[PDB]
């Protein structure tokens, strides 16, 4: 005879699901901080991987029309895991390209600064 | 303003000459009557080592003020000071965008040979089974 | 029988002329001005 | 130095004008490499779903060479 279970336990369900769609919505949306661009993408291409990651970019965003909504978790781990195989001499590499990264734009700073 | 032993707003103050702080006399004064001490630090203090407070000389003063310059070269440090902090803001946290940029950089040069090679694969097995 | 201090101020006195300031940031113009945006 | 001192007024003055904009220009900098930052997780997630459609098509190909 459950009393006052069955709604905890669906308060527990009902607090599972929202952990579960929370994580999974966007790994750069959930951790932390643009404008819809067809003629971007249309001038970047004017090369085909620099395309996929412009049109995944207008579908989770949503002139700017949206459609792609079906392309999962267990592909993406796999994907993840055979990637990271692939991939102190590689720590020094990353540290002096990094330092030459490190080492137009004017009009947007301004502009920054006119918000601000 | 207060007096420290009572807590009042004392009517005539003197201020001591081994724990400096303001006292009202007539307060102060059975304080030293009582034992020859001063009642916060118990060093020994008299009634003729404590003094009233006083105009200073002849130099006269202005109230405290925002015009000033002492009170206006004062206020220069705190926005520097401010401003210094508001520096170690922004270069702490490049130092974590950077630092993730060069991991993430690395992990998009490690994977983009991948899928040169698999472009390759999936359409060299193309190629190959086509023809047969 | 002070340092330098003594010299500018005792000259600014007698000439009766204080030094100029910076009387710039509040006049400025629309269209180095990246720059004077970012200070503002 | 021996320095005029109505001069030293407008040192401090520009000296100000500097500090105010080299923080102003170490600022905008911190937001775009942060900003370029997150256009690059975008196209490093978008690219490992895209090596998931390529290693199908190498799948299909395994299987219809074996036949």
């Amino acid at each position: 005879e459950e009393r006052e279970i069955d709604d905890t336990y669906i308060e527990d369900a009902a607090d599972v699901d929202a952990r579960k769609q929370a994580i999974r919505d966007a790994e750069r949306v959930k951790e932390m901080k643009a404008v819809q661009k067809d003629l971007p993408r249309p001038s970047e291409v004017n090369l085909r991987p620099l395309n996929v990651e412009p049109p995944l970019t207008d579908l989770q965003k949503s002139t700017m029309l949206h459609y792609d909504l079906l392309h999962e978790p267990s592909g993406n781990k796999k994907g993840k895991t055979v990637g990271f195989g692939t991939n102190t001499y590689l720590e020094h590499n990353p540290y002096e390209k990094f330092s030459k990264e490190e080492l137009e734009s004017l009009e947007k700073r301004l502009e920054i600064n006119r918000g601000h | 303003l207060i007096c420290s032993i009572s807590n009042e707003v004392p009517e005539h103050p003197c201020v001591s000459p081994v724990s400096n702080h303001v006292y009202e006399r007539r307060l102060i004064e059975k304080y030293i009557a009582e034992n020859g001490t001063d009642p916060i630090n118990n060093q020994p203090l008299s009634e003729e080592q404590l003094i009233d407070i006083k105009v200073a000389h002849p130099i006269r003063p202005k109230p405290p003020s925002a015009t000033s310059i002492p009170a206006i070269l004062k206020a220069l440090q705190d926005e520097w000071d401010a401003v210094m902090l508001h520096s170690f803001t922004l270069r702490q946290q490049l130092q974590t965008t950077r630092q993730e940029l060069s991991h993430a950089l690395y992990q998009h040069d490690a994977a983009c040979r991948v899928i040169a090679r698999l472009t390759k694969e999936v359409t060299a097995a193309r190629e190959a089974l086509a023809t047969l | 029988t002070d340092i330098m201090r003594n010299e500018f101020e005792r000259l600014a006195a007698r000439q009766p002329i204080e030094l100029l300031s910076m009387k710039r940031y509040e006049l400025p113009a629309p269209s180095e001005c990246v720059n004077n945006s970012m200070a503002q």
